[PDB]
């Protein structure tokens, strides 16, 4: 057997989410996983909540179907849920591909965007990297653009995906590698950030 | 309270062998199934090796059979899995799992009983090097000033400011694994503009796969 | 009663 799970789903923040998972004949849990974390037991044996547990978390299974309910969706639930259970015909261990749970409705923030020139110590290492660090932005959507002189630049260029800070903000990384001598070549090199049709740019001069 | 802590984890040949250690606090282990599941980078969990309260009985995943072996030690509270002829594809972040309810109750393949989960420990299968980081100062009402840790193998790389004193403000982006293979991050915070020439901020680099650890004093450019 | 699908055979 194996289990399925949307990969994707969205809840307004404050409303009511409910996640399902598809297997036959069994005792299901529910596991959150937040990126750079541990997973976390929500609901263990379908229905079972651990203590500590915010009781807004409820596991109910029915006819070859579990289902996780997170009513009033605050922004600390945006996370990775997966489902566990047990395959009988293999004998071991089975999860879902897991859920990602996106909760909107967050205020919209514009990204604060800061670009850093090369340093003294790696222009002397024979390196260039130009450093855009993109935060405090939400939705987690931007597209980074670079600018040689008032050029697009095509090769070079090195984003992280966005990914959320503590305050519950994103963040995201734009990295420019050039040879010293293009850094010099030019009289500025620009970072140009798309965030939800407003374009936030920054410059860099040798 | 309940704590699952995993050990063992590094970067390892293909062919290699690998042991993953698991310590139990808070419950006797005697009294519980216990399993490994592993996570593939930006994959899914999936379940690993399972064993019985007394190690009767063992259970392994199709792909690991044969090479894996997983045991307990009861009387160290410890959980193991030897690791062995290790391919690409066994590269995971590696979690010790235990079950909310007795051995009675709850067996080693029962993924939706587990209650308690470790930390995790990265297993790292690649022929390549370990490489430690080459570390630059982004020098600065509020000001942003942080360090480039460039250039480094395999994860994972931890930044911490003044010693840890200094954490508000503090961000460290993710890392970005350039197309030659190597890993780059940077950790920014943001400090009041007034207290540059006065106050000193001295980023903690600390790369323990190499056994690394650089202290960069980030001051303002000349 | 929750019985453990798997244990050593008696």
């Amino acid at each position: 057997s194996e289990l399925t799970q949307d990969p994707a789903v969205s809840v307004a923040l404050g409303q009511t989410v409910r996640i399902t998972c598809q297997g036959d004949d069994s005792y299901y849990g529910w596991y959150q996983q937040k990126p750079g974390q541990a997973p976390v037991t929500v609901i263990y044996g379908n229905d079972n909540r651990p203590s500590g547990i915010p009781d807004r978390f409820s596991g109910s299974s029915s006819g070859n179907t579990a289902s996780l309910t997170i009513t009033g969706a605050q922004a600390e639930d945006e996370a990775d849920y997966y489902c566990g259970a047990y395959d009988s015909s293999g004998g071991g261990g089975i999860f879902g591909g897991g859920t990602k749970l996106t909760v909107l409705g967050q205020p919209k923030a514009a990204p604060s965007v800061t670009l850093f020139p090369p340093s003294s110590e790696e222009l002397q290492a024979n390196k260039a990297t130009l450093v855009c660090l993109i935060s405090d932005f939400y939705p987690g959507a931007v597209t980074v653009a670079w600018k040689a002189d008032s050029s697009p630049v095509k090769a070079g260029v090195e984003t992280t995906t966005p990914s959320k800070q503590s305050n519950n903000k994103y963040a995201a990384s734009s990295y420019l590698s050039l040879t010293p001598e293009q850094w010099k070549s030019h009289r500025s090199y620009s970072c140009q950030v798309t965030h939800e049709g407003s374009t936030v740019e920054k410059t860099v001069a040798p | 309270e309940v704590q699952l802590l995993e050990s063992g984890g590094g970067l390892v040949q293909p062919g290699g062998s690998l042991r993953l250690s698991c310590a139990a606090s808070g419950f006797t282990l005697s009294s519980y199934q216990m399993m490994w599941v592993r996570q593939a980078p930006g994959k899914g969990l999936e379940w690993v090796a399972g064993i019985t309260g007394r190690g009767g009985v063992t259970g392994y995943a199709d792909s690991v059979k044969g090479r894996f072996t997983i045991s307990r030690d009861n009387s160290k509270n410890t959980l193991y899995l030897q690791m062995n002829s290790l391919r690409a594809e066994d590269t995971a972040v590696y979690y010790c799992a235990k079950p909310a309810l007795d051995s009675d109750q709850c067996g080693f393949p029962e993924a939706g009983c587990i209650d308690a989960w470790g930390q995790g420990t990265l297993v790292t299968v690649s022929s390549a090097s370990t490489k430690g980081p080459s570390v630059f100062p982004l020098a600065p009402g509020t000001a942003a000033l942080g360090c480039l840790v460039k250039d480094y193998f395999p994860e994972p790389v931890t930044v911490s400011w003044n010693s840890g004193a200094l954490t508000s403000g503090v961000h460290t982006f993710p890392a970005v694994l350039q197309s030659s293979g190597l890993y780059s991050l940077s950790s920014v915070v943001t400090v009041p503009s007034s207290s540059l020439g006065t106050q000193t901020y001295i980023c903690n680099v600390n790369h323990k796969p190499s056994n690394t650890k650089v202290d960069k004093k980030v001051e303002p450019k000349s | 009663k929750k019985v453990a699908v798997v244990r050593t055979p008696p």
